[PDB]
């Protein structure tokens, strides 16, 4: 609990920005997954960065990251609304599976 | 004035010639400048002389009025046209402001000033004298026009480009252009502050007020798209600097995507999160979610006040900060926008609680002569006690009380009316 | 040398092809590694529309930091030249081998 102080997200975020080691990040996503919806103020965009950071990782060769795309994909989904208001993750991923075999 | 001050203009088609609609674009500036204002002398293509004339006209045009004065430029095939003298012999309250559009010379031009100033600073002394101050020169593919020119106009217009440009617009989609007017009433009101955050973020302490100056200084920061070219066009200013950074910058990004939906169709929205979501946890730090921060916020609150908003919850959140005072009370007066806005509303009832709570604690800051605000409180603050309530007005009424005991601007007759209402409830409260 | 010459007017335009053709050519070949690299230097000093033109190859780049070979010569070639590849996205993809290349 308590989680808040405006410093903290700015201190929370960088670990999402680690990423190393992968799964460390995978927490704070959900780790903010709640906190996302306290104030998206910091987060929602700090978030929005991430997919905007993350979505481009669909093109770049393979993989070991493209999976390190996977786990961080939902882990924000405890953040709801943003994900809602975009859902182009469909089109990205909808393609991600189709074209094969990589 | 209204519009503010005197302004200069230039354009480079080539040398000594008119042009179709080259005439037309000039006014658009003065227009846009009037959209930001003022007495603006348009030119075209001139050989240096024709220019030199009207400089002196504005050098005649009496700016002891103006709150500033401008010198615009633009791109001709590198017109050298008085590197120094006309500039430097016209040189350092109508405060001059210079403007440059260059491939190179911009900094050089700026560099020139100081250098020429170095002369026109030092070498003046032995003549025992041009003093550089309040004289500033702001610096400047497929879709541009003239960026740093457009930049300040066009503030959001340009913004919509760096939206469409590029990778993010995948998410928000999609583009078209224009339309979308009165919902855009906010985006400015937003992007107005959205920068000012970074400002209060970076300001320290060189700053506003004076309007059109800062209006540029704000629009300056729109240059952080700069992204175009490995010479990301890097305007130079010495009256800063981050650009980049400045989370609000990263924030306005999806604050756009909040608008990119409704614009698709039909508008409809309306709404959008930004001011709200910014408003909320402003209390967070305000309560105890900050260690000194530096308020992290208050800049935002200012423009936030101006609207019907949310106005209360702000004015509410205002007093919260007024509670966290004395320490940050100065920072409030640093922003001071109370002095702006709190005095700017003498127009409270429910608000009178905050108008007390904010304004009292504001008025408590000890002090600034209310001046005509004293008649306004002689109206507003007096009429508060009408209900005889609440103790929320207990000492809050007494806010204005010592003012009359402070110094005499009556405070006697306007007080006499209160002199009746004051002592009346005095024994009726009977509470020390 | 021709790249060295024009800057832009031919650049914005015909170039994108050859970038397909670096993709067409080499994944990259050991020598042509050294080449394309130093060529992308010639490239890199011109656009800023690299940015769109980026990542057909910004892919192949990470063939290399992962591949790698020959004394790190290849790397420090690309490694440096990347400081000409500037800038502003894709550090996403950039930093991870780089830091792993400490």
């Amino acid at each position: 609990v308590g989680r808040l102080s405006s410093m903290n997200p700015a201190f929370v975020m960088p670990f999402l920005r680690k990423m190393l080691i992968q799964i460390l990040t995978e927490l704070e996503h959900s780790g903010i997954g709640r906190i996302k919806e306290q104030s998206a103020r910091m987060l929602g965009h700090l978030v929005s960065n991430a997919p905007r950071l993350i979505r481009p990782y669909m093109e770049p060769i393979l993989k070991a990251l493209i999976l390190k795309l996977k786990d961080p994909d939902p882990d924000p989904n405890p953040g709801v609304i943003n994900n809602v208001l975009a859902t182009i993750g469909e089109l990205a991923q909808v393609s991600g599976l189709e074209m094969r075999k990589w | 004035t209204t519009p503010c001050a005197r302004l200069e203009c230039w354009i480079d088609p080539l040398s000594m010639g008119p042009q179709k609609a080259l005439e037309t674009i000039g006014a658009n500036l003065q227009k846009q400048y009037e959209n930001w204002q003022p007495r603006a002398r348009y030119k075209q293509s001139l050989d240096p002389t024709v220019d030199e004339v009207k400089k002196l006209c504005t050098s005649l045009r009496r700016n002891a009025k103006e709150e500033r004065v401008l010198f615009h430029y633009n791109g001709h095939g590198v017109p050298r046209p008085t590197v120094n003298g006309e500039v430097w012999v016209f040189n350092k309250m109508g405060s001059p402001s210079i403007f440059v559009y260059d491939c190179s010379n911009a900094g050089l031009i700026v560099k020139s000033f100081k250098q020429f100033a170095l002369q026109r600073e030092q070498e003046l002394e032995v003549a025992a004298p041009d003093l550089p101050a309040d004289l500033f020169t702001s610096c400047l593919d497929l879709l541009v026009a003239s960026l740093f020119r457009n930049f300040l106009l066009a503030e959001r217009i340009m913004r919509s480009y760096n939206c469409t440009p590029v990778s993010s617009p995948r998410l928000p989609p999609t583009y078209m252009h224009a339309m979308w007017q009165a919902w855009d009433l906010a985006v400015d009101i937003c992007l107005s502050q959205l920068p000012t955050i970074i400002e209060e973020g970076t300001a320290f302490r060189h700053s506003p007020f004076f309007a059109e100056q800062l209006t540029a200084f704000q629009v300056w920061l729109t240059m952080g798209v700069e992204n175009r070219n490995p010479p990301e066009q890097l305007p130079i200013v010495l009256q800063l600097s981050q650009v980049h950074r400045l989370r609000a910058l990263d924030l306005l990004g999806r604050f756009l995507d909040l608008g990119p939906w409704a614009v698709s169709l039909a508008l409809s929205v309306g709404i959008f999160p930004y001011v709200l979501k910014l408003l909320q946890s402003s209390a967070r730090e305000l309560r105890p979610l900050l260690v000194f921060i530096w308020a992290k916020i208050l800049a935002v609150d200012s423009s936030c006040q101006a609207d019907l908003v949310k106005d209360n919850g702000h004015k509410y959140f205002l007093s919260v900060l007024a509670d966290p005072y004395m320490p940050a009370e100065h920072r409030t007066m640093t922003a001071f926008i109370l002095a702006v806005i709190v005095n700017s509303y003498h127009t409270i009832w429910q608000n009178f609680d905050s108008a007390r709570w904010c304004g009292v604690r504001d008025s408590a800051h000890e002090k600034l002569y209310s001046l005509l605000s004293d008649p306004i409180p002689e109206v507003r603050c007096a009429a508060v006690f009408a209900l005889g309530t609440f103790v929320g007005n207990s000492a809050e009424r007494t806010d204005h009380s010592t003012t009359i005991d402070h110094n005499v601007a009556m405070m006697l007759a306007q007080l006499v009316s209160d002199g009746s209402p004051m002592v009346r409830k005095e024994l009726v409260v009977a509470l020390s | 040398s021709f790249v060295k010459s024009h800057i832009r007017p031919y650049m914005d335009e015909i170039v994108t092809l050859m970038r397909e053709f670096w993709v067409m050519n080499t994944s990259i070949q050991s020598t042509i590694i050294l080449l394309i690299e130093q060529i992308v230097v010639a490239l890199g000093g011109e656009f800023k529309l690299y940015l769109p033109q980026l990542i057909p190859h910004m892919l192949r780049v990470f063939m290399h930091d992962n591949s790698p070979g020959r004394i790190v010569s290849i790397k420090l070639l690309a490694a440096i030249q990347l400081f000409g590849a500037n800038l502003d996205d894709y550090l996403h993809l950039l930093l991870p081998p780089i830091v792993k290349l400490f």
